[PDB]
């Protein structure tokens, strides 16, 4: 089965930067739209950004600070976070949507004031 | 309860067996090898890439004489010329007519573009085999990575499994190997300190950053043009260049048995040669008593579809009247037919349809089903397609 | 007059579409090429672009095209096209463009705005079709005239029609904006808009020149604002969304049709003949690949179909019944052997 | 010949059906769960259906 | 893929029998268009012959 | 870097036989090989359209056309 | 080309020098094309650096 | 970050050298060619000259 392996999560301070990276077990991006979803503990998964051949669209909560990029050759998608604030702490899952939907296992991101 | 079997050395084709015991019911075994690797021990000796002949400025003297100061660069050549009349844009560099002495010095180093694109020599030997597998024994499904040597059995849930070494130790790799741009070739190069001009191995660096070089490219100094200032030369072309103009097709496209060479750690994937002896230290815990297993009565075998195709193009429906309803292992002791499935759920009085691959025009055998044996007989017919895209899934009987 | 042969395009507009390869990459461009048909002989090509031609915001050489809703114009000579060598455009009418182009694989058309160059390249192979038996690459300067099929330079109505369509609902993130607490919509003057929001429940509201602030929303991304039109139809392209209900509102004749005209072909050398008993040696020396098409006038022709581009000698045996050979576009030649 | 095309019929968070015109060699196929775009952002905002 | 692919009774019959093997593939994600696969125009290959 | 991709050849089956019709736009390599111990490897450059017939047995067959991925095939009984 | 020429024009003087050093194109893959195409599948390649790092 | 790369070349000067081919004959041109290297794939060529850029 196709697996989405997310990495890059960790602990940082306010005003810091991070770069997540989700790698798929198979070349799937060419037919799929890639998405990053954050989940605060106890909250529902909510979209952070989406990307495909038509460009990238990022959530308005994190506009100008989170940017999503794709690399079909490496089968990797990257989300560069900058100027994080204490509310950004959450479990971030990479989602690949197409004819079938796959959810990443996710990594913990913690940011402290 | 130890049991030994032999595995065909072919990834992607499932293999089904039964562990039979007198007082207990058979235990099914399903094994599918995914990826078989061949990792030979690799020794780096040196690298070779584009060369480049750097030239020192001609040392000039008017009304006097000069000397040659050795510098010992790889294949360094120095010479003295006399009786010239140099020049530049301003005019005559000299007013002395005769006895003007010029020292011309040249040598060779490695092109600095080849830090990423450089051929590497290698010595290969002592191949070892590794295997990725998916195993299912007593509905205990696992995915594993295992070494095939006589040691290192895999352990899980009290079950030990030891893979016997290969039936043959042949390697598509040869002793002497060259890699270039990710493709690999079985070509014979000279050793260290005995390179030749024109052919591969002309210039020789111990590593990419060793900074100790050997060079042999018959570099000869020619007499300078009168009225000019330069270091004319002549040498054999870059033996690396004409070797890359030769480029016998890679072992990727000349390997035997159609197994694919990959170079991150260098290995050959899925060479379909020989067979792997196996042995299964399975504990008695997973075994099942006969009373715990269904026992049937009045079973009838009917061959619905019979076609001796490469794939499981055979349908046989067996009507049965079972005392109990429970899944159990079904097998054929002989090799006439390869069953698609090892076990099927049993009902009280239903019938079971089984897929199989056969190769006999008049197939006839006894199929073992969970307590007993039932005769199956019929007549197969030719398939319709001349060529297919998948290999055989059965053995060919004489 | 062309007004009645051009009034039809007063009823439609250009549009801006998807370009798989503009100057940057996967892209949105006003010049997406839906298809180019080329079934002439000397290299006349008819292109379907997303933009419109010859119509003011009348004038002959002006491309009228789209830009994020606003329709702009520019004379044709600022735009250019090539495949492997630069093309020479003939003219354009409506969505169609007649041009002269060389052989190649990928079309690439380009124009320039005050600061941004807009191009589009597509891998639609260009098929040049030589005439007759003399194969060449560029049109000749003289020769002999034959009947040929060539796309018409002008626009006319003929037994062939296309399908224009109702405009759809195009989303616009510029109309939807964020106020202090609510969501602001500022539809264009003289036209209504529809903004759908699910920040609370699913809402469908039509604002007719009505700046409206709707609560329960925090970001603008929870809403989508579309734009509405009825007139100025568009072509049956696969790159646009369908409209509301049966999507048919008439049909439209086609310009640039394949008419039967006259074309000149070069004339190959008169071959050198040297005849012996019942046989002939032929010395040949064409300028280009030209066909020799021979046969016998007997019960069995033994016809020879062959192509020569290099000067060559050939010996043939000719019977009393006769002989035929055709060299290039020259008339057929007849020779009957005599007993000697 | 020349291939006659129709604009895709798109419904967001909905479903569609096939209407056979009976034109020669007609091919109609429906695919769900797409995420189409246009220039001014995504044409729609649903994720599935 | 060969002769007889399109069969119209006359020039202006306004009807035709089509046997050209139109097979519809799935479109690209995030892109509105109608891709396709079918046999080549048989007239092209025949006039090549 | 992007690389050109050649058209699909025309295949034709037959009893232990495979015929191929070829139409290269540009010079391209065909690399063919048997899947046995002994290759009969055939590396060739095709620049003109052509027809070529090979034989494929039950032991398998492989070929790579230009920049396209490898193609494997296996014969059977008919 | 087997030679490379380069040249500029002063106020009234044209400086121009040429040398016969081979300039050979190196196609990638199994297709021996001549000039860079527009489309196709993506692969790794080796090329000079546009930056001056 | 560009200026630190750029600065180190402020310790040299341009110069003339002999080019065998002029607009007329053989000169000591100011744009002489030290060498030419071409090992990429798309034909991008690096050239070594006697002037500064």
């Amino acid at each position: 089965d196709v697996q989405l392996q997310a990495s890059g999560g960790g602990s940082v301070q306010a005003g810091g930067s991070l770069r997540l990276s989700c790698v798929a077990s198979q070349n799937l991006f060419e037919y799929y739209t890639m998405g990053w979803y954050r989940q605060v503990p106890g909250s529902q998964r909510e979209r952070v950004a989406l990307i495909n051949n038509g460009g990238s669209n990022v959530a308005g909560s994190v506009e100008g600070r989170f940017t999503i990029s794709r690399d079909n050759a490496k089968n990797s998608i990257y989300l560069q976070m900058n100027n994080l604030k204490p509310e950004d702490s959450a479990v971030y899952y990479c989602r690949a949507f197409g004819p079938a939907d796959y959810w990443g296992q996710g990594t913990q991101v913690t940011v402290s004031s | 309860y130890e049991h030994a079997t032999t595995m065909p050395s072919q990834a992607g084709i499932s293999y089904n067996t039964i562990v039979n015991r007198a007082g207990y019911a058979p235990l099914p075994i399903s094994i599918t090898p995914t990826k078989i690797k061949l990792i030979p021990t690799v020794n780096l000796e040196y690298v070779t890439c584009h060369y480049k002949t750097g030239m020192d400025s001609p040392a000039i003297k008017c009304c006097g004489s000069q000397e040659c100061t050795p510098t010992y660069r790889p294949d360094e050549q120095c010479k003295v010329f006399t009786g010239v009349y140099p020049f530049m844009w301003g005019g005559a560099y000299c007013f002395c007519d005769t006895e003007n002495t010029q020292v011309s010095k040249a040598y060779v180093m490695k092109s600095d573009d080849c830090l990423a694109d450089h051929a590497e020599a290698y010595k290969a030997h002592t191949a070892s085999v590794q295997a990725f597998l998916n195993i299912t024994v007593g509905e205990h499904s696992i995915v594993t990575t295992v070494y095939v040597n006589g040691e290192t059995p895999v352990n899980f849930n009290g079950v030990k499994i030891t893979a016997g070494p290969l039936s043959t130790a042949w390697t598509p790799f040869d002793r002497k190997i060259v890699q270039y741009a990710g493709e690999i070739y079985n070509y014979d190069f000279p050793e260290y300190g005995a390179g030749q001009p024109g052919a591969f191995g002309d210039i020789q660096s111990r590593t990419v950053s060793s900074s100790d070089l050997y060079a042999n490219t018959n570099l000869v100094l020619q007499r300078p043009k009168a009225g000019a200032i330069h270091v004319p030369y002549t040498q054999a072309p870059s033996g690396f260049e004409q070797w890359k103009k030769d480029k016998a097709p890679s072992l990727k496209f000349t390997a035997p048995f159609g197994c694919e060479i990959y170079t991150n750690p260098i290995r050959a994937e899925n060479c379909a040669v020989g067979s792997i002896p196996l042995a299964f230290d399975i504990p008695d815990a997973l075994f099942t008593r006969v009373s715990e297993t269904p026992t049937l009565s009045a079973a009838e075998c009917t061959l619905n579809e019979c076609v001796y195709s490469s794939d499981f193009g055979g349908i046989a429906t067996v009507k049965y009247s079972a005392s109990k309803s429970g899944k159990c292992a079904v097998h054929v002791p002989s090799g006439t037919a390869t069953l698609k499935e090892a076990a099927v759920e049993l009902t009280e009085q239903g019938s079971a349809t089984i897929h199989f691959s056969t190769a006999n025009i008049h197939p006839e055998f006894r199929l073992q089903i969970c307590t007993s044996y039932v005769t199956c007989k019929g007549d197969c017919h030719p398939p319709k397609d001349h060529i297919v895209t998948h290999p055989q899934y059965h053995a060919q009987t004489f | 007059s062309t007004e009645e042969l051009f009034n039809e395009y007063k009823l439609t507009r250009p549009y801006m579409a998807r370009c798989i390869r503009c100057a940057v990459g996967s892209c949105h461009s006003p010049i997406a090429i839906e298809a180019v048909k080329s079934d002439g002989h000397d290299g006349y090509v008819r292109l379907q672009t997303s933009s419109q031609y010859g119509l003011d915001s009348l004038k002959g050489r002006t491309m009228r095209y789209d830009m994020h809703g606003t329709i702009k114009e520019i004379p044709l000579h600022q735009v250019s096209l090539y495949t492997s060598r630069p093309c020479h455009i003939v003219d354009g009418h409506g969505y169609f463009l007649l041009a002269r182009c060389p052989a190649g694989d990928s079309i690439t058309m380009e124009f320039k705005k005050d600061s941004v160059r807009h191009s589009c390249s597509v891998p639609y192979e260009v098929k040049f079709n030589p005439v007759g038996r003399e194969l060449y690459t560029h049109p000749p300067e003289h020769g002999v005239e034959q009947a040929c099929q060539v796309y018409a330079h002008d626009a006319q109505n003929r037994g062939a029609y296309v399908e224009m369509h109702l405009p759809g609902s195009e989303v616009d993130s510029s109309l939807v904006s964020l106020s202090g607490s609510s969501v602001t919509v500022t539809p264009p003057d003289g036209t209504s808009a529809l903004v759908e929001c699910e920040c609370g429940g699913t809402k469908i509201s039509e604002t007719i020149n009505k700046t409206k602030q709707f609560s329960q929303c925090t970001k603008k991304e929870q809403c989508r604002a579309y734009r509405l039109q009825n007139d100025k139809w568009v072509y049956n392209s696969d790159k646009l969304p369908k409209a509301a209900g049966a999507t048919l509102k008439g049909k439209l004749h086609v310009p640039f049709l394949l008419a039967d005209g006259k074309c000149t072909v070069p004339l190959a050398p008169e071959p050198m003949i040297t005849f012996g008993f019942r046989s002939v040696s032929l010395k040949l020396h064409p300028k280009n690949p030209t066909y020799l098409i021979t046969r016998q006038l007997a019960d069995e022709p033994h016809y020879t179909h062959e192509l020569i581009s290099e000067p060559a000698v050939r010996n043939f045996t000719v019977t009393e019944k006769g002989w035929e050979f055709v060299w290039g576009n020259h008339p057929p030649k007849r020779f009957w052997a005599q007993e000697t």
